[PDB]
């Protein structure tokens, strides 16, 4: 059973991420980068130097994210054919959901709290790059208006990953079993850890479907930049993860 | 999916 689960999720998620939110909250509340002065500084196009560091980052959280799914009770059970298609599937769900924990309506921590870039600064970017960090802020805005911490976060990233409806998955029943397990715990959890906020478990998976919409645009955005930019390649992991996705 | 392999 499951009287353990929570802590053994909250555990793998604070050993293995470099940030966290109460990490990315104090440092917020950094060299800012709000021009190509600052951006140089920090650091062959510009647009293309921003669009090829957050492949980095994304590369870097892919890293971090596979090892809390090998830390997630039952998941390091799996056909290691079913554990690719999760982290495939789930790996840019939990990129956006934990960027937001770095996200103000200012901007954003860059290289591991030491750097903030500019909301607007991204913004002027010459399009279409001008439109990748955009929505992101704007999903931020209304997820971190919920006020979650990281035990939250650590059991809502875990059930994006152990998602049973990823496609192509051999185990189903097996993955739908740890999910219910997940979620469960989670209702649970959000019910003592924010007992005022009657709606949050019924909010968070609206927020859920709302990161599968958020990533289908951002995948549509890569794929756009990819084709029509000569200077923008991916990192091969981040194609290996794209690829056939749709 | 060598590489997500390689990590898993
Ligand atoms: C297009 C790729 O997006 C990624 C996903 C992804 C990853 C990270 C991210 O934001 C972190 C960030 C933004 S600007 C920055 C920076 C700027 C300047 C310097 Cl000097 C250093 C760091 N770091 C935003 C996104 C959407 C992908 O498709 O894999």
């Amino acid at each position: 059973d499951l009287k353990s689960l929570a802590k053994r999720i909250y555990e793998a998620y604070l050993k293995n991420f470099n940030m966290n939110k109460v990490k990315a909250r104090v440092i917020l509340s950094p060299f800012v980068i709000h021009d190509m002065e600052t951006l140089c500084m920090a650091e062959k196009e510009a647009e293309v130097r921003i669009f090829h560091c957050c492949q980095c980052t994304s590369v870097e959280t892919v890293t971090e994210l596979t090892e809390f799914a090998k830390a997630i009770p039952g998941f390091a059970n799996l056909d290691l054919n079913d554990q690719v298609t999760l982290l495939k599937y789930g790996v840019y769900e939990a990129i956006f959901a934990m960027l937001s924990s770095v996200m103000n309506k200012d901007g954003m921590l860059v290289a591991y709290g030491n750097g903030f870039i500019t909301r607007e600064f991204l913004k002027s970017l010459r399009k279409p790059f001008c439109d990748i960090m955009e929505p992101k802020f704007d999903f931020a805005m209304k997820f971190n208006a919920l006020e979650l911490d990281d035990s939250d976060i650590s059991l809502f990233v875990a059930a994006i990953i152990c998602c049973g409806d990823r496609p192509g998955l051999l185990n189903v029943g097996h993955i739908e079993k740890m999910q219910e397990g997940i979620v469960h715990v989670l209702r649970l959890h959000l019910q003592s850890n924010h007992p005022d906020d009657i709606f949050l478990f019924p909010k968070l998976l609206q927020k859920m479907a709302d990161l599968r919409q958020l990533v289908t645009e951002h995948a549509q955005l890569v794929q756009i930049i990819k084709k029509t930019e000569s200077d923008a390649a991916l990192h091969p992991l981040l194609q290996e993860i794209y690829r056939d996705m749709y | 999916h060598q590489l997500l392999r390689y990590l898993l």
